[PDB]
DNA sequence: TTTGGACCGCTTTGAGGCCTTCGTTGGAAACG
DNA sequence: CTTTCCAACGAAGGCCTCAAAGCGGTCCAAA
């Protein structure tokens, strides 16, 4: 299976605001050394589009953090409760 | 999972690019970004590795509470 | 809260809008100049999103929501199918009730939605919406539980109670300082007619006629039998069977439907379509105070 | 011509021949033309019972012709499609005309309509070269959209749907050859419904039999082996109607029945139709068939 | 000829049928 | 000994129909 096309344009940003920074502090040659970034960009874009995974899910990068903390205190909270139940 | 199969492929992009480019300025810049973008694909691919773990931690609390 | 806004308004689309003002009536959370200032002859969305805005301006809750889902409960009682509960085994008090009910609630996991409203004849109606030990409980498939102080029985709505329903019934009886607790089968949807049977609370002289002592005979049984007074209410019933056959035993398995059973059933000897005496299987229902059968042998 | 003849057969067609024995359906596994993906989404789903006149000048070519032309009635009549399926293996003989399905789809199936005979000779028999004989119509969707196909089909074949009705003497046949059938995997109990013939809506007696009791019952009032008799089947229906007498002393013999259904398959007297085994399938559809002979007869 | 009244028209809409989805023990199958 | 899934199927939320009534147009009685 494909890239998921999620990843896909979350890389594509990615790239976008890495090659925005490193034009940022470039003065001289920049027309040159733009065009070679554009190129290298379309050419990881079409790597990463024709590249091929396992179907696993695999959920939006930057959530999932979030996700994990909301997790961590369910399990707490869980385990209080069940140090409760156990009291009881 | 898809990050597993990616991060291979940005390593062998990323040595090409470095091999190919010549200027000294630009191979550090290229090796910041490079650093910068492992490190940050390894910390996602470990907060989902956590991510699965806490699922499986949060399924066996419930069969617990249960 | 949003989540309660949108139950109200659920609670609302529930209720026809002919009564809707009976219900601020029973309600009574709000102003009555409030109710004054929406007109029921305008459009179904207009009224409701009015009555969003009363809410609003006031402070929307939980305990609000569950009264006017009660009462709406209260006003159609038919929409659900309700079980008997028998307590067994003399001081009462209605606060210390309700305080200890609450808690054995609450300990159940961590939390549930419990709401009571008392009502006349001593009918304590509660609401329970049951939650999970992660999750906020669910407003969405509520139950119904109907209490009588100082008797041995009480009535359930089992829509999804087959969940829990030991925790239901040990909360009940400990609560009803009543230690044995126990489920008859007798199931029904007329609530009113399940509150009368567990309470028992209940010419052109050219023509001959012949055989009419058999006429006579069998319109006197059926009457000794069924009695003048309107029957309950009573809508289903099933017998499961399982006898020799005399004629390896057979087992059968049989399901009486009707929109007003007893009377059918008072109507077939008449018709001619089962003997006289009817069978103590059919002759019962409100004696023996059951709906559930099985017989053997 | 065809015409005088058929005065003739019509003519010796009286109700004074015995009914004929009818041969006990075998195990017979789906044809190779049968695609098991077609008749699956046929079977385990309810049909509405039609019969038809022989189609006028009906060709299995033009079936896009057909789609577009009611596609265009419907929208006069007003995002929803109309498809054309050919469907083979389904026919009793040879003589018997190819099968076909007709599908709305909302661009999900709403409305399906089946156009069949199985064993239908008679008519065939009886009919000149240009007609198409498929007096078989089973509707599984939307009664507007039914209605709608019905009257496009009145204006374009020159025909009628008429609603099929079953009486108690042929449900009982039916429900005899049913249980004659062998089922490997006993999935569904047998079950019958009745209806006592009164003014207010009155008791519904439904009667359920376990599989094996039904089975051996059965092969007690079975004698001739590999047939069904009228014999057996009125011997069946007093045993039943005795041991239901023996439980409660109903005569349900008094009572209109209604509704027959078993483990392969379940029909009702309005025209409803559930097939549950293939094994069976293409036999059911040939008995329902001369019932639509009986009714274009 | 003008104005009010009552007819029939129309749309709105409330309730029942019904399909489908959710939940599911209970048994079967794989297994730390 | 344990865990997860298919099954048995029960059930209730949701789709879909129509019978109900209020609002609107129109004809006819009255000024």
């Amino acid at each position: 299976q494909p890239l998921s096309k999620s990843t896909r344009d979350h890389l594509q940003t990615m790239m976008e605001s890495v090659i925005m920074t490193i034009l940022s502090n470039s003065i001289k040659e920049k027309e040159e050394i733009q065009y070679h970034l554009n190129f290298l960009k379309k050419r990881l874009l079409q790597q990463c589009e024709t590249l091929k995974v396992p179907p696993k899910k695999m959920e939006d990068l930057t959530n999932v953090s979030s996700l994990l903390n909301m997790e961590r205190a369910r399990d707490k909270a869980n385990e209080e409760g069940l140090a409760l139940l156990q009291e009881e | 999972k898809e990050l597993n199969i990616v991060l291979p492929e940005f390593e062998k992009t990323h040595l090409e690019h470095q091999q190919r480019i010549e200027s000294k300025v630009c191979k550090a810049a290229i090796a910041t970004f490079y650093v910068n973008v492992k490190e940050q694909f390894i910390k996602m691919l470990k907060e989902s590795q956590m991510l699965t773990n806490l699922k499986r931690k949060n399924a066996k609390m419930i069969s617990d509470i249960e | 809260d949003e989540t309660v806004a949108e139950f109200i308004k659920r609670t609302i689309l529930k209720i026809p809008m002919n009564e809707l003002t009976t219900i601020l009536k029973a309600w009574d959370f709000l102003s009555e100049n409030q109710l004054q200032t929406v007109n029921f002859r305008q459009r179904k969305e207009s009224v409701v999103q009015h009555l969003i805005h009363l809410c609003e301006e006031k402070r929307a809750s939980i305990s609000d929501a569950a009264l006017l889902d009660i009462i709406y409960m209260q006003f159609h009682q038919h929409q659900k199918v309700w079980e008997v509960f028998q307590m067994s085994k003399d001081l009462f008090d209605m606060k210390q009730f309700k305080n200890s009910f609450k808690k054995i609630l609450q300990r159940a996991l961590k939390n549930v939605t419990v709401s009571f409203r008392e009502t006349e004849e001593n009918a304590v109606w509660i609401r329970i919406a049951w939650g999970t030990q992660y999750t906020k409980p669910n407003q969405y498939k509520p139950t119904y539980v109907v209490y009588y102080s100082q008797t041995p029985y009480a009535f359930t709505s089992s829509s999804m109670l087959r969940r829990n329903t030991p925790l239901l019934g040990q909360a009940l009886t400990i609560a009803s300082k009543h230690h044995q607790i126990v489920k008859m089968d007798l199931r029904s949807r007329y609530l009113d007619s399940l509150k009368a049977i567990v309470f028992k609370q209940y010419m052109d002289s050219r023509i001959i006629h012949e055989n009419i002592v058999e006429k006579e005979r069998v319109q006197r049984i059926t009457q000794e039998t069924f009695g003048d007074y309107p029957q309950p209410q009573l809508e289903f019933a099933q017998y499961k069977l399982e006898t020799k056959f005399k004629s390896e035993p057979l087992r059968c398995l049989i399901k009486f439907s009707s929109p007003h059973l007893l009377e059918a059933l008072k109507s077939l000897a008449p018709a001619g379509i089962a003997d006289a005496p009817l069978s103590p299987l059919l002759t019962c229902i409100p004696n023996k105070r059951m709906n559930y059968f099985k017989i053997r042998d | 011509p065809l015409q005088k003849r058929l005065e003739s057969v019509r003519k010796q067609s009286s109700f004074i021949l015995t009914p004929p024995r009818r041969k006990i359906p075998q195990c017979s596994q789906l044809q190779e033309d049968v695609d098991p993906q077609k008749v699956a989404f046929l079977l385990h789903k309810q049909w509405t019972l039609y019969s038809l006149t022989p189609l006028y000048k009906f060709s299995y070519s033009n079936l896009k012709e057909y789609s577009r032309l009611l596609n265009a009635f419907i929208v006069a009549e007003k995002n929803i499609k109309v498809i054309f399926s050919t469907l083979l293996g389904m026919k009793g003989t040879q003589r018997d005309p190819e099968a076909f399905l007709v599908q709305i789809v909302s661009k999900k199936v709403l409305w399906t309509g089946w156009f069949c005979c199985v064993f239908g000779d008679s008519l065939l028999e009886t009919v000149s070269e240009d007609f198409t004989c498929l007096p078989l119509f089973l509707a599984n969707g939307a009664e507007s959209n039914t209605a709608i196909i019905g009257t496009w089909f009145q204006k374009t074949f020159d025909c009628y749907f008429s609603p099929l009705a079953i009486n108690a003497f042929n449900l009982s046949w039916m429900a005899a050859m049913w249980t004659a059938c062998k089922m490997d995997h006993y999935v569904a109990t047998t079950e019958f419904l009745w209806s006592v013939p009164c003014s207010p809506q009155s008791l519904d007696i439904s009667f359920a039999i376990h599989p094996e009791d039904a089975k051996a019952l059965w092969d007690s009032v079975h004698k001739t082996p590999g047939e069904v008799t009228q014999e057996e089947v009125d011997l069946f229906m007093d045993c039943l109607y005795s041991h239901f007498h023996r439980h409660f002393k109903i005569h349900l013999s008094a009572t209109r029945l209604v509704r027959v259904s078993t483990s392969v398959a379940s029909a009702h007297t309005d025209g409803k139709i559930k097939i549950l085994c293939h094994k069976y399938l293409i036999g059911v559809l040939a008995y329902l068939t001369e019932l639509a002979i009986f009714q274009i007869e």
